[PDB]
Protein backbone atom coordinates (compact mmCIF):
# COMPACT_ATOMS: atom_id res chain seq x y z
CA UNK A 1 0.00 0.00 0.00
CA UNK A 2 1.31 3.46 -1.22
CA UNK A 3 0.09 7.10 -1.88
CA UNK A 4 -0.10 8.37 -5.51
CA UNK A 5 1.23 11.54 -7.25
CA UNK A 6 3.06 12.73 -4.16
CA UNK A 7 6.08 15.12 -4.23
CA UNK A 8 8.32 12.07 -3.54
CA UNK A 9 7.46 10.71 -7.05
CA UNK A 10 8.24 14.08 -8.77
CA UNK A 11 11.40 14.12 -10.86
CA UNK A 12 13.56 16.99 -12.07
CA UNK A 13 14.79 16.52 -15.64
CA UNK A 14 17.72 18.73 -16.70
CA UNK A 15 20.00 19.20 -19.76
CA UNK A 16 17.06 18.83 -22.15
CA UNK A 17 17.20 19.88 -25.85
CA UNK A 18 15.95 23.50 -26.32
CA UNK A 19 13.13 22.41 -28.70
CA UNK A 20 11.57 19.96 -26.19
CA UNK A 21 7.73 19.78 -25.91
CA UNK A 22 5.30 18.55 -23.17
CA UNK A 23 4.32 15.66 -25.51
CA UNK A 24 8.00 14.85 -26.24
CA UNK A 25 8.74 14.54 -22.49
CA UNK A 26 5.56 12.54 -21.80
CA UNK A 27 6.72 10.00 -24.45
CA UNK A 28 10.15 9.73 -22.69
CA UNK A 29 8.52 8.48 -19.47
CA UNK A 30 5.80 6.48 -21.32
CA UNK A 31 7.15 3.18 -19.89
CA UNK A 32 6.49 4.38 -16.28
CA UNK A 33 2.70 4.69 -16.50
CA UNK A 34 0.75 7.94 -16.55
CA UNK A 35 2.25 11.26 -15.49
CA UNK A 36 0.61 14.12 -13.63
CA UNK A 37 2.14 17.58 -13.12
CA UNK A 38 4.37 18.28 -16.17
CA UNK A 39 6.39 21.50 -16.18
CA UNK A 40 8.86 22.65 -18.81
CA UNK A 41 11.10 25.74 -18.79
CA UNK A 42 11.39 26.95 -22.45
CA UNK A 43 14.97 28.24 -21.83
CA UNK A 44 17.71 26.79 -19.56
CA UNK A 45 16.66 23.26 -20.61
CA UNK A 46 14.97 21.79 -17.54
CA UNK A 47 11.57 20.72 -16.17
CA UNK A 48 9.55 18.55 -13.81
CA UNK A 49 7.45 15.41 -14.21
CA UNK A 50 5.38 13.71 -11.50
CA UNK A 51 4.93 9.94 -11.81
CA UNK A 52 2.19 7.90 -10.10
CA UNK A 53 4.30 6.00 -7.50
CA UNK A 54 7.71 6.46 -5.86
CA UNK A 55 8.81 2.99 -7.08
CA UNK A 56 8.06 4.07 -10.68
CA UNK A 57 10.00 7.32 -10.17
CA UNK A 58 12.94 5.38 -8.65
CA UNK A 59 13.07 3.12 -11.74
CA UNK A 60 12.71 6.03 -14.19
CA UNK A 61 15.56 7.83 -12.38
CA UNK A 62 18.03 4.91 -12.72
CA UNK A 63 16.96 3.99 -16.27
CA UNK A 64 17.21 7.56 -17.65
CA UNK A 65 19.72 9.38 -15.31
CA UNK A 66 22.43 9.90 -17.96
CA UNK A 67 20.63 8.82 -21.13
CA UNK A 68 21.87 10.86 -24.11
CA UNK A 69 19.23 12.72 -26.12
CA UNK A 70 19.94 15.11 -29.08
CA UNK A 71 23.65 15.29 -28.20
CA UNK A 72 23.14 16.20 -24.51
CA UNK A 73 23.29 13.73 -21.62
CA UNK A 74 20.12 14.05 -19.46
CA UNK A 75 20.15 14.71 -15.71
CA UNK A 76 17.36 12.95 -13.83
CA UNK A 77 17.16 13.49 -10.07
CA UNK A 78 14.40 13.61 -7.43
CA UNK A 79 12.96 17.10 -7.02
CA UNK A 80 13.41 18.94 -3.66
CA UNK A 81 10.54 18.81 -1.16
CA UNK A 82 8.91 22.21 -0.69
CA UNK A 83 6.94 21.14 2.43
CA UNK A 84 9.41 19.04 4.44
CA UNK A 85 9.83 19.50 8.24
CA UNK A 86 12.16 18.02 10.82
CA UNK A 87 10.63 17.09 14.20
CA UNK A 88 12.99 16.62 17.17
CA UNK A 89 12.46 15.88 20.90
CA UNK A 90 10.18 12.98 19.97
CA UNK A 91 8.77 10.84 22.78
CA UNK A 92 10.09 7.35 23.66
CA UNK A 93 7.57 4.93 22.05
CA UNK A 94 6.76 6.65 18.76
CA UNK A 95 5.99 5.43 15.17
CA UNK A 96 5.80 6.64 11.54
CA UNK A 97 1.96 6.27 11.71
CA UNK A 98 1.75 8.19 15.01
CA UNK A 99 3.54 11.13 13.33
CA UNK A 100 1.27 10.82 10.23
CA UNK A 101 -1.78 10.95 12.52
CA UNK A 102 -0.43 13.80 14.71
CA UNK A 103 0.68 16.12 11.88
CA UNK A 104 -2.42 15.42 9.75
CA UNK A 105 -4.27 18.06 11.85
CA UNK A 106 -2.23 20.79 10.01
CA UNK A 107 -2.83 19.47 6.48
CA UNK A 108 -2.40 16.52 4.12
CA UNK A 109 0.66 14.56 5.19
CA UNK A 110 2.34 12.78 2.27
CA UNK A 111 4.84 10.92 4.47
CA UNK A 112 6.11 10.83 8.05
CA UNK A 113 9.14 8.83 9.22
CA UNK A 114 10.75 8.22 12.60
CA UNK A 115 14.52 8.22 12.05
CA UNK A 116 16.05 5.03 13.48
CA UNK A 117 19.65 3.79 13.94
CA UNK A 118 21.38 0.51 12.78
CA UNK A 119 19.70 -1.24 15.76
CA UNK A 120 16.16 0.00 14.88
CA UNK A 121 16.08 2.36 17.89
CA UNK A 122 14.83 5.92 17.21
CA UNK A 123 17.41 8.67 17.04
CA UNK A 124 15.06 11.30 18.51
CA UNK A 125 14.46 13.02 15.15
CA UNK A 126 11.73 12.54 12.55
CA UNK A 127 10.66 13.80 9.12
CA UNK A 128 7.19 15.15 8.24
CA UNK A 129 6.47 15.88 4.56
CA UNK A 130 3.26 17.74 3.70
CA UNK A 131 1.47 17.92 0.31
CA UNK A 132 1.91 21.72 0.17
CA UNK A 133 3.91 24.59 1.78
CA UNK A 134 1.00 26.35 3.68
CA UNK A 135 0.24 23.12 5.64
CA UNK A 136 3.96 22.95 6.66
CA UNK A 137 3.94 26.68 7.61
CA UNK A 138 0.84 26.07 9.80
CA UNK A 139 2.54 23.15 11.61
CA UNK A 140 5.75 25.20 12.12
CA UNK A 141 3.82 28.16 13.56
CA UNK A 142 1.35 26.26 15.78
CA UNK A 143 4.02 23.92 17.25
CA UNK A 144 6.34 26.79 18.22
CA UNK A 145 3.64 28.99 19.89
CA UNK A 146 1.85 26.01 21.46
CA UNK A 147 2.94 22.71 23.03
CA UNK A 148 2.24 19.80 20.70
CA UNK A 149 2.04 16.56 22.70
CA UNK A 150 1.84 13.26 20.74
CA UNK A 151 1.57 10.66 23.50
CA UNK A 152 0.31 10.46 27.19
CA UNK A 153 3.57 11.99 28.53
CA UNK A 154 3.40 15.83 28.37
CA UNK A 155 6.66 16.49 26.47
CA UNK A 156 6.22 18.99 23.58
CA UNK A 157 7.92 18.26 20.24
CA UNK A 158 10.26 20.66 18.44
CA UNK A 159 9.16 21.38 14.85
CA UNK A 160 11.78 23.06 12.58
CA UNK A 161 12.15 23.43 8.77
CA UNK A 162 14.02 20.56 7.12
CA UNK A 163 17.69 21.17 6.38
CA UNK A 164 17.98 19.40 3.03
CA UNK A 165 21.37 17.75 2.41
CA UNK A 166 22.57 15.86 -0.68
CA UNK A 167 24.83 12.93 0.09
CA UNK A 168 24.27 11.34 -3.35
CA UNK A 169 25.34 13.85 -6.07
CA UNK A 170 27.35 15.95 -3.57
CA UNK A 171 29.94 18.46 -4.75
CA UNK A 172 31.52 17.36 -8.06
CA UNK A 173 34.79 19.06 -9.06
CA UNK A 174 33.15 20.54 -12.20
CA UNK A 175 30.66 22.41 -9.95
CA UNK A 176 33.19 23.87 -7.45
CA UNK A 177 33.57 27.68 -7.83
CA UNK A 178 37.08 28.11 -9.21
CA UNK A 179 37.80 31.42 -7.33
CA UNK A 180 41.07 32.78 -5.75
CA UNK A 181 40.47 30.79 -2.53
CA UNK A 182 40.00 27.62 -4.60
CA UNK A 183 43.37 27.98 -6.34
CA UNK A 184 45.09 28.84 -3.05
CA UNK A 185 43.58 25.74 -1.37
CA UNK A 186 44.66 23.53 -4.29
CA UNK A 187 48.36 24.61 -4.33
CA UNK A 188 49.13 21.73 -1.94
CA UNK A 189 47.95 18.17 -2.62
CA UNK A 190 46.48 15.91 0.12
CA UNK A 191 49.33 14.88 2.37
CA UNK A 192 50.31 13.98 5.92
CA UNK A 193 51.94 16.90 7.74
CA UNK A 194 55.55 16.31 8.84
CA UNK A 195 56.24 16.50 12.60
CA UNK A 196 57.95 19.74 13.57
CA UNK A 197 56.79 21.55 10.40
CA UNK A 198 54.64 24.75 10.41
CA UNK A 199 51.64 22.79 9.00
CA UNK A 200 52.08 20.15 11.69
CA UNK A 201 51.95 22.72 14.51
CA UNK A 202 48.92 24.48 13.01
CA UNK A 203 47.07 21.18 12.38
CA UNK A 204 47.78 19.89 15.90
CA UNK A 205 46.42 23.14 17.32
CA UNK A 206 43.34 22.74 15.07
CA UNK A 207 42.90 19.14 16.37
CA UNK A 208 43.08 20.56 19.90
CA UNK A 209 40.22 22.98 19.13
CA UNK A 210 38.08 20.24 17.53
CA UNK A 211 38.62 18.10 20.67
CA UNK A 212 37.92 21.07 22.98
CA UNK A 213 34.64 21.75 21.13
CA UNK A 214 33.59 18.11 21.68
CA UNK A 215 34.35 18.43 25.42
CA UNK A 216 32.34 21.70 25.54
CA UNK A 217 29.41 20.04 23.72
CA UNK A 218 29.58 17.08 26.16
CA UNK A 219 29.30 19.63 29.01
CA UNK A 220 26.07 21.06 27.50
CA UNK A 221 24.72 17.45 27.30
CA UNK A 222 25.51 17.06 31.05
CA UNK A 223 23.78 20.35 31.95
CA UNK A 224 20.60 19.51 30.03
CA UNK A 225 20.46 15.90 31.35
CA UNK A 226 20.83 17.20 34.94
CA UNK A 227 18.09 19.82 34.42
CA UNK A 228 15.82 17.35 32.55
CA UNK A 229 16.09 14.74 35.33
CA UNK A 230 15.23 17.40 37.96
CA UNK A 231 12.06 18.32 35.97
CA UNK A 232 11.15 14.63 35.36
CA UNK A 233 11.26 13.97 39.12
CA UNK A 234 9.12 17.08 39.85
CA UNK A 235 6.55 15.88 37.25
CA UNK A 236 6.45 12.40 38.85
CA UNK A 237 6.06 13.93 42.33
CA UNK A 238 3.21 16.26 41.20
CA UNK A 239 1.23 13.32 39.78
CA UNK A 240 0.77 11.98 43.31
CA UNK A 241 -1.60 14.97 43.90
CA UNK A 242 -5.27 16.16 43.22
CA UNK B 1 33.18 -1.54 -10.69
CA UNK B 2 31.09 -4.84 -10.65
CA UNK B 3 29.51 -6.54 -7.58
CA UNK B 4 30.73 -3.99 -4.99
CA UNK B 5 29.45 -3.80 -1.35
CA UNK B 6 27.24 -0.95 -2.72
CA UNK B 7 25.50 -3.66 -4.88
CA UNK B 8 24.68 -5.81 -1.77
CA UNK B 9 21.00 -5.92 -0.91
CA UNK B 10 19.53 -7.05 2.38
CA UNK B 11 16.18 -8.88 2.35
CA UNK B 12 14.27 -9.29 5.61
CA UNK B 13 10.99 -11.02 6.53
CA UNK B 14 11.79 -14.10 4.43
CA UNK B 15 9.45 -17.11 4.79
CA UNK B 16 10.35 -20.14 6.95
CA UNK B 17 10.85 -22.67 4.09
CA UNK B 18 13.12 -20.35 2.06
CA UNK B 19 15.77 -22.05 -0.13
CA UNK B 20 19.02 -20.63 -1.64
CA UNK B 21 17.71 -21.24 -5.22
CA UNK B 22 14.28 -19.75 -4.25
CA UNK B 23 15.95 -16.53 -3.03
CA UNK B 24 18.05 -16.40 -6.28
CA UNK B 25 14.83 -16.83 -8.35
CA UNK B 26 13.44 -13.60 -6.81
CA UNK B 27 16.29 -11.61 -8.38
CA UNK B 28 16.49 -13.67 -11.58
CA UNK B 29 15.68 -10.78 -13.94
CA UNK B 30 18.56 -8.61 -12.60
CA UNK B 31 21.28 -10.62 -14.33
CA UNK B 32 23.73 -13.02 -12.69
CA UNK B 33 23.51 -13.15 -8.90
CA UNK B 34 26.67 -12.45 -6.93
CA UNK B 35 27.40 -13.41 -3.35
CA UNK B 36 24.23 -14.84 -1.81
CA UNK B 37 23.96 -15.49 1.94
CA UNK B 38 20.88 -16.65 3.85
CA UNK B 39 20.30 -16.92 7.59
CA UNK B 40 17.33 -19.31 7.29
CA UNK B 41 16.79 -18.99 11.06
CA UNK B 42 16.47 -15.22 11.50
CA UNK B 43 14.58 -15.03 8.14
CA UNK B 44 16.97 -12.72 6.22
CA UNK B 45 19.57 -12.79 3.46
CA UNK B 46 22.00 -10.81 1.32
CA UNK B 47 22.53 -10.71 -2.43
CA UNK B 48 25.11 -8.85 -4.52
CA UNK B 49 24.09 -7.62 -8.00
CA UNK B 50 26.24 -6.60 -11.03
CA UNK B 51 25.62 -2.87 -10.65
CA UNK B 52 24.26 -0.33 -8.16
CA UNK B 53 21.76 0.58 -10.94
CA UNK B 54 20.42 -3.05 -11.09
CA UNK B 55 20.35 -3.20 -7.27
CA UNK B 56 18.38 0.08 -7.12
CA UNK B 57 15.74 -1.25 -9.53
CA UNK B 58 15.53 -4.56 -7.63
CA UNK B 59 15.07 -2.65 -4.35
CA UNK B 60 12.38 -0.45 -5.94
CA UNK B 61 10.58 -3.44 -7.54
CA UNK B 62 10.58 -5.58 -4.37
CA UNK B 63 10.68 -3.27 -1.26
CA UNK B 64 7.17 -4.33 -0.17
CA UNK B 65 6.36 -7.24 -2.49
CA UNK B 66 4.52 -9.96 -0.58
CA UNK B 67 6.02 -13.48 -0.51
CA UNK B 68 3.92 -16.21 1.16
CA UNK B 69 2.11 -13.98 3.70
CA UNK B 70 5.22 -11.93 4.51
CA UNK B 71 5.84 -8.34 3.41
CA UNK B 72 9.50 -8.45 2.34
CA UNK B 73 11.84 -5.68 3.41
CA UNK B 74 14.45 -4.89 0.78
CA UNK B 75 17.08 -2.29 1.68
CA UNK B 76 20.75 -1.80 0.73
CA UNK B 77 23.03 -3.72 3.07
CA UNK B 78 24.90 -1.67 5.70
CA UNK B 79 28.37 -0.65 4.53
CA UNK B 80 30.94 -2.26 6.81
CA UNK B 81 33.79 -0.05 5.51
CA UNK B 82 32.11 3.40 5.49
CA UNK B 83 33.77 6.40 7.19
CA UNK B 84 32.66 9.93 8.04
CA UNK B 85 35.13 12.68 7.23
CA UNK B 86 34.53 16.18 8.74
CA UNK B 87 36.33 19.57 9.00
CA UNK B 88 36.61 19.64 5.18
CA UNK B 89 37.54 22.82 3.36
CA UNK B 90 34.62 24.11 1.26
CA UNK B 91 36.98 23.57 -1.72
CA UNK B 92 37.30 19.76 -1.32
CA UNK B 93 35.27 18.04 -4.10
CA UNK B 94 34.03 14.38 -4.23
CA UNK B 95 36.92 13.66 -6.66
CA UNK B 96 39.55 15.29 -4.46
CA UNK B 97 38.22 13.38 -1.43
CA UNK B 98 38.46 10.11 -3.40
CA UNK B 99 42.03 10.90 -4.63
CA UNK B 100 43.10 11.72 -1.07
CA UNK B 101 41.69 8.59 0.62
CA UNK B 102 42.71 6.22 -2.23
CA UNK B 103 46.19 6.05 -0.60
CA UNK B 104 44.64 3.93 2.22
CA UNK B 105 43.02 1.37 -0.10
CA UNK B 106 40.55 0.95 -2.97
CA UNK B 107 37.52 3.24 -2.77
CA UNK B 108 33.96 2.28 -3.72
CA UNK B 109 32.57 5.83 -3.23
CA UNK B 110 33.58 9.21 -1.81
CA UNK B 111 31.01 12.06 -1.54
CA UNK B 112 31.11 15.54 -0.07
CA UNK B 113 27.70 16.31 1.50
CA UNK B 114 26.19 19.64 0.31
CA UNK B 115 23.42 21.94 1.56
CA UNK B 116 20.18 23.03 -0.25
CA UNK B 117 22.38 25.48 -2.26
CA UNK B 118 25.16 23.01 -3.30
CA UNK B 119 27.74 24.38 -0.82
CA UNK B 120 30.00 21.92 1.05
CA UNK B 121 28.63 21.15 4.53
CA UNK B 122 32.24 20.47 5.64
CA UNK B 123 31.37 16.74 5.87
CA UNK B 124 31.70 13.74 3.56
CA UNK B 125 31.45 9.94 3.35
CA UNK B 126 34.18 7.57 2.24
CA UNK B 127 33.17 3.95 1.48
CA UNK B 128 36.14 1.58 1.10
CA UNK B 129 36.39 -1.70 -0.80
CA UNK B 130 37.65 -3.49 2.36
CA UNK B 131 37.19 -3.06 6.16
CA UNK B 132 41.01 -3.11 6.87
CA UNK B 133 41.44 -0.20 4.33
CA UNK B 134 38.84 1.85 6.25
CA UNK B 135 40.54 0.87 9.53
CA UNK B 136 43.94 1.96 8.06
CA UNK B 137 42.38 5.30 6.98
CA UNK B 138 40.83 5.86 10.40
CA UNK B 139 43.95 4.93 12.39
CA UNK B 140 46.37 7.04 10.31
CA UNK B 141 44.16 10.20 10.28
CA UNK B 142 43.71 10.04 14.08
CA UNK B 143 47.35 9.22 14.99
CA UNK B 144 48.76 11.78 12.52
CA UNK B 145 47.55 14.87 10.67
CA UNK B 146 45.95 14.45 7.27
CA UNK B 147 45.58 17.62 5.18
CA UNK B 148 43.71 17.78 1.83
CA UNK B 149 44.16 21.49 0.96
CA UNK B 150 46.95 24.12 1.46
CA UNK B 151 45.24 25.38 4.69
CA UNK B 152 46.35 23.07 7.52
CA UNK B 153 42.86 21.98 8.67
CA UNK B 154 43.06 18.28 9.48
CA UNK B 155 40.33 15.92 8.27
CA UNK B 156 38.39 14.39 11.20
CA UNK B 157 37.81 10.75 10.35
CA UNK B 158 35.34 8.72 12.48
CA UNK B 159 33.40 5.51 11.62
CA UNK B 160 30.13 6.51 9.90
CA UNK B 161 26.94 6.48 11.99
CA UNK B 162 24.28 4.90 9.77
CA UNK B 163 20.71 6.25 10.17
CA UNK B 164 17.51 5.06 8.48
CA UNK B 165 15.16 7.72 7.17
CA UNK B 166 13.20 5.68 4.58
CA UNK B 167 11.78 2.61 6.35
CA UNK B 168 11.76 4.09 9.89
CA UNK B 169 9.82 2.60 12.81
CA UNK B 170 6.38 1.44 11.63
CA UNK B 171 3.38 1.03 13.97
CA UNK B 172 3.14 -2.72 13.24
CA UNK B 173 6.54 -3.13 14.91
CA UNK B 174 6.25 -0.40 17.58
CA UNK B 175 2.92 -1.73 18.91
CA UNK B 176 4.66 -5.04 19.79
CA UNK B 177 5.86 -3.23 23.01
CA UNK B 178 2.91 -2.90 25.43
CA UNK B 179 4.43 0.40 26.64
CA UNK B 180 3.75 1.93 23.17
CA UNK B 181 0.05 1.02 23.54
CA UNK B 182 0.00 2.45 27.13
CA UNK B 183 1.49 5.73 25.81
CA UNK B 184 -0.97 5.90 22.89
CA UNK B 185 -3.91 5.81 25.38
CA UNK B 186 -3.91 9.66 25.06
CA UNK B 187 -4.16 11.05 21.52
CA UNK B 188 -1.90 13.75 20.05
CA UNK B 189 -3.23 17.11 21.22
CA UNK B 190 -2.13 20.67 22.06
CA UNK B 191 -1.50 21.29 25.81
CA UNK B 192 -4.53 23.34 27.00
CA UNK B 193 -3.88 26.35 29.26
CA UNK B 194 -4.51 25.79 32.98
CA UNK B 195 -3.85 22.01 32.98
CA UNK B 196 -1.06 19.75 34.41
CA UNK B 197 0.15 19.43 30.79
CA UNK B 198 0.35 23.19 30.07
CA UNK B 199 2.27 23.92 33.30
CA UNK B 200 5.03 21.38 32.66
CA UNK B 201 5.19 21.68 28.82
CA UNK B 202 6.08 25.37 29.42
CA UNK B 203 9.01 24.18 31.60
CA UNK B 204 10.18 21.88 28.79
CA UNK B 205 10.05 24.87 26.36
CA UNK B 206 12.25 26.89 28.75
CA UNK B 207 14.71 23.98 29.10
CA UNK B 208 14.80 23.61 25.28
CA UNK B 209 15.40 27.38 24.99
CA UNK B 210 18.35 27.03 27.42
CA UNK B 211 19.77 24.08 25.41
CA UNK B 212 19.60 26.32 22.29
CA UNK B 213 21.30 29.21 24.17
CA UNK B 214 24.13 26.89 25.30
CA UNK B 215 24.74 25.17 21.90
CA UNK B 216 24.80 28.54 20.14
CA UNK B 217 27.42 29.75 22.67
CA UNK B 218 29.60 26.65 22.10
CA UNK B 219 29.73 27.26 18.34
CA UNK B 220 30.51 30.96 19.01
CA UNK B 221 33.38 29.89 21.34
CA UNK B 222 34.75 27.54 18.65
CA UNK B 223 34.42 30.30 15.99
CA UNK B 224 36.54 32.84 17.95
CA UNK B 225 39.05 30.05 18.72
CA UNK B 226 39.46 29.15 14.98
CA UNK B 227 39.85 32.90 14.20
CA UNK B 228 42.42 33.34 17.05
CA UNK B 229 44.30 30.29 15.78
CA UNK B 230 44.33 31.63 12.19
CA UNK B 231 45.69 35.00 13.48
CA UNK B 232 48.36 33.43 15.74
CA UNK B 233 49.67 31.37 12.79
CA UNK B 234 50.04 34.31 10.40
CA UNK B 235 52.42 35.90 13.00
CA UNK B 236 54.29 32.61 13.67
CA UNK B 237 54.78 31.88 9.92
CA UNK B 238 57.13 34.89 9.58
CA UNK B 239 59.37 33.05 12.24
MG1 LIG C 1 41.44 17.00 -8.49
MG1 LIG D 1 11.39 -0.64 2.79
Amino acid sequence: GEKTFTQRSRLFVGNLPPDITEEEMRKLFEKYGKAGEVFIHKDKGFGFIRLETRTLAEIAKVELDNMPLRGKQLRVRFACHSASLTVRNLPQYVSNELLEEAFSVFGQVERAVVIVDDRGRPSGKGIVEFSGKPAARKALDRCSEGSFLLTTFPRPVTVEPMDQLDDEEGLPEKLVIKNQQFHKEREQPPRFAQPGSFEYEYAMRWKALIEMEKQQQDQVDRNIKEAREKLEMEMEAARHEH
Amino acid sequence: KTYTQRCRLFVGNLPADITEDEFKRLFAKYGEPGEVFINKGKGFGFIKLESRALAEIAKAELDDTPMRGRQLRVRFATHAAALSVRNLSPYVSNELLEEAFSQFGPIERAVVIVDDRGRSTGKGIVEFASKPAARKAFERCSEGVFLLTTTPRPVIVEPLEQLDDEDGLPEKLAQKNPMYQKERETPPRFAQHGTFEYEYSQRWKSLDEMEKQQREQVEKNMKDAKDKLESEMEDAYHE
